[PDB]
């Protein structure tokens, strides 16, 4: 099979920037290249075929260049509508594969978390599960680490993250961390903490509570 | 490119 | 005025089998070839094949011979795919795409059907179980508060959530569903109000969960 690796994975820029993708195939494919750009639980639209033909309809912002191995694709001035995902796809022999993908992401400034920590309700606890949520609230950028400690014991395998889209309005992400527990298992402990690093606190943020 | 034969035109 | 039209979500058992249609609109269906394309959650794109519908003959991607299978009825203008042999490797959105075929050569996929979601799990259908995250009792003078609501242990996708009936939408954050050790799926839905609307203003949280006829209304209070 032949591979499209395309560089780099992610791309932060803003409105107006001048941006280019690259995808660079492990063996030579001619002309016969195609690119399509992708937004969340939308399906992928054809923006260039011919490693370098626009689509009808595709803005002119777009183009894009290349020939063999090494193809790139460029957009002039991005403007709100082009911040998405982007994947390459070869047609030249089979099967037929697409890149991995480049995500572009809106700049902004650095924006610490918010942090909330969520002991689990009274109604749960009759369901025999303790589920204890800790919310980061509107941060940039993206990286953050969430790690939970239950008595100063630092808690591996038994939790779970889900980050959101980054937000149209402010640009910033969300994210939650689920600590899941037997009813059992959290009886016997007191202190539950998530602590939280990010690059916007000057040192890493803890939220807790004593059960009960 | 790959390709699989004719298909109906017009 | 080029449209592809796919059917709804499944949901199917290890082992399983599952055929999806995507019918065209607005062209000569036998006039380009079809291909099939699949994306797993929070994956990329993967090829399984295509399919020319005027003559019916397929081109397969090796890693789905023996499993896969692409036939077309003229007199509907529908293409099909059979997926057989079902793991939950095979769980993701499956659609069709036409390609502009110039040539009678693959070129670029320019139409594109919505989707079809494809749920391959042991777990049967269950309504979740909505829980309050109670804004805690520190929150700050005159600044922010943030409460939510759980939602846990469903199955299958998707749930949807407002909060007051769909009167407050500032602040909002309902966040993808994980799924769970369990098989069953769980999310949480949050938002950030004042601290002094607490006790005065009311929230309430309402989930939907089609797949099973749920629907919940949660009272978020502080404790």
């Amino acid at each position: 099979d032949i591979q499209l690796t395309q560089s780099p994975s992610f791309l932060s820029a803003s409105v107006g920037d001048k941006v280019t993708i690259t995808c660079r195939a492990s063996q030579g494919v001619r002309n016969e290249l195609a690119w399509y750009q992708q937004k969340p639980g939308k399906a992928p639209n054809l923006l260039i075929y011919y490693a370098s033909t626009l689509q009808s309809g595709v803005p002119s912002r777009f183009s894009a260049t290349g020939s063999g191995t090494h193809f790139t694709l460029t957009v002039s001035s991005l403007q709100p509508e082009d911040f998405a995902t982007y994947f390459c796809q070869h047609m030249s022999s089979y099967p037929l594969t697409f890149g991995g993908g480049t995500k572009v992401e809106i700049k902004r400034t650095v924006a610490a978390p918010s942090v909330f920590i969520f002991p689990p309700s009274d109604e749960q606890l009759k369901s025999g599960t303790a589920s204890v949520v800790c919310l980061l609230n509107n941060f940039y950028p993206r990286e953050a680490k969430v790690q939970w400690k239950v008595d100063n014991a630092l808690q591996s395998g038994n939790s779970q993250e889900s980050v959101t889209e980054q937000d149209s309005k402010d640009s910033t992400y969300s994210l939650s961390s689920t600590l899941t527990l037997s009813k059992a298992d959290y009886e016997k402990h007191k202190v539950y903490a998530c602590e939280v690093t990010h690059q916007g606190l000057s040192s890493p943020v803890t939220k807790s509570f004593n059960r009960g | 490119a790959v390709g699989l034969g004719a298909v109906f035109l017009g | 005025q080029e449209v592809l039209v796919q059917s709804g979500a499944e949901v199917k058992k290890p082992g399983a089998s599952v055929k999806v249609s995507c019918r065209a609109f607005g062209y000569t269906f036998t006039g380009n070839a079809l291909h099939w394309v699949r994306q797993a959650p929070g994956q990329g794109l993967e090829w399984l094949g295509w399919i020319n519908p005027h003559s019916g003959d397929t081109t397969t991607s090796q890693k789905f011979q023996g499993r896969v299978y692409m036939t077309r009825d003229k007199s509907i203008n529908t293409a099909f795919l059979d997926v057989t042999r079902l793991t939950s490797d095979d769980t993701g959105i499956y659609y069709c795409a036409r390609d502009k075929y110039y040539g009678n050569e693959a070129v670029g996929m320019d139409v594109w059907g919505q989707g079809t979601s494809v749920t391959v799990s042991s777990a049967s259908t269950k309504g979740p179980s909505v829980f309050p995250l109670a804004p805690s009792s520190k929150s700050t003078s005159g600044g922010t508060a943030a409460l939510g609501c759980l939602v846990k242990d469903y199955f299958p996708e998707p749930v949807t959530v407002s909060w007051n009936s769909g009167a407050l939408t500032s602040g909002v954050h309902t966040f993808p569903a994980v799924l769970q050790s369990s098989g069953l799926y769980s999310l949480s839905s949050v938002v950030t109000v004042p601290s002094s609307s607490l006790g005065t203003q009311t929230y309430i949280c309402n989930v939907n969960h089609k797949p099973s006829n749920t629907k919940v209304d949660k009272k978020v209070e502080p404790k």
